[PDB]
């Protein structure tokens, strides 16, 4: 399970 | 640029048929000879541009991780040595990277950012510089990996600084822009603490300010609300 | 080629990190260079040069039927002239996709296919041949849309009578070609009721050849018989 | 659901 950024990936 | 000869609003239309295409690079490069126009953008025209180039930075990103773990695993005590060739595709595709970052770092420098008088293109702006010098960061070993941390740091402080007095809590370009300095000060700047209060204080100040919204705005703020939640839960 | 300088076992080991990353252009860049060394390629290499290719020309058929698409929307009655940027994109990636298919058959003509020998190789090289035309066929709409069609399926019936003489029924590689050869019949030649007999045809002798297999040979086999299973259920 | 060509995208 990664931690988020912004924005995201496709 | 090779988009030089094509028409500004032809370049956006391409940009958004690019992406439905999921066409990331053509993407970027449309979007690129835009910003080469000269012209400021507008809000719609500045996601297209985050939107292009966070796609192909970040199926580098992910293949530059795939490798830099194989090339470790091939430098353990009672591993094989395979040759240079593990070494030499890391350095092809961060090589890669970093001439994406830089080409990012010089539309913002040459002349996004100086143009950017109001608060949300100035925060998206100084935001998006934080960010590319953070993706420097990740791949950084050397001589200045110090001085590109900082730069990041102070394009991520300057843009706090300017949402902090003239956008709301709420503001999801405030609230991205927070989630992402989080995350710089928890696996760059070796800071969890600073990453974990930044973090619980902007989710507390947004939870504050939602009765004002509009049931729009409400989905689009709690969305990413819910993003710094699941990293607080990730690092306590 | 930008590859001729360095080792074909270093391409080759490339490749397959190329593969892990999900960086198939490089994956592709790598195997094309690994075919201009010269030298007959290996099964497992094979599969390389196969999976690199499909990737990258994949990405493209998607991109190329989103766009398709949109401009068949753009020329309905009642459908507002948005001007020529979907036409010139979606030409841009069929020139682009056009470009992949000659190289990928300039490969099969220069020199893989005469110097092929063993059913397993050449039967491999005539079905990459008849699928690369039927890509080029997809989105073919003039003088020689005719001749393509014939060279996709000339290609693929020399590798259905090699399979037929010299493979057994189970072979994945026969039961691949025949998958491919069966969709070619059903969407390219305008053959449904040829596509569907092919796939009944094959699904049916591979299941009576299935008890001659290892447990291994069985998933291989069972895993491409259910994919012919699925069309059949589409079609019927 | 589109009818299937092997190989298969990643
Ligand atoms: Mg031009
Ligand atoms: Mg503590
Ligand atoms: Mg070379
Ligand atoms: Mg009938």
């Amino acid at each position: 399970p990664r931690r988020n950024t912004l924005p995201a990936m496709d | 640029g090779a988009m030089g000869s094509m028409e500004r609003a032809s370049l956006i239309q391409k940009a958004k048929l690019a992406e439905q295409a999921e066409r990331y690079e053509d993407m970027a490069a449309f979007m690129k000879g835009a910003v080469e126009k000269g012209e400021e953008l507008s809000c719609e025209e500045r996601n297209l541009l985050s939107v292009a180039y966070k796609n192909v930075v970040g199926g580098q990103r992910a293949a530059w991780r795939v490798l830099s773990s194989i090339e470790q695993k091939s430098n353990e005590e009672g591993s094989e040595e395979k040759g240079p060739e593990v070494r030499e595709y890391r350095e092809k595709v961060e090589t890669e990277l970093q001439g994406v970052c830089d080409t990012v770092l010089g539309l913002l420098d040459s002349h996004l950012i100086k143009e950017a008088g109001d608060a949300e293109s100035r925060v998206f702006y100084l935001k998006m510089k934080g960010d590319y010098y953070r993706y420097l960061a990740e791949v950084a070993t050397g001589d200045d990996k110090k001085r590109i941390i900082d730069s990041a740091r102070s394009a991520y402080q300057e843009a706090m600084d300017i949402s902090k007095k003239e956008m709301p809590p709420t503001n999801p370009i405030r609230l991205g822009l927070a989630l992402n300095f989080s995350v710089f000060h928890y696996e760059i700047a070796n800071s969890p603490e600073e990453a974990i209060s930044l973090a619980k204080t902007t989710f507390d100040e947004a939870m504050a300010d939602l009765h004002t919204l509009s049931e729009d705005s409400y989905k689009d703020s709690t969305l990413i609300m819910q993003l710094l939640r699941d990293n607080l839960t990730l690092w306590t």
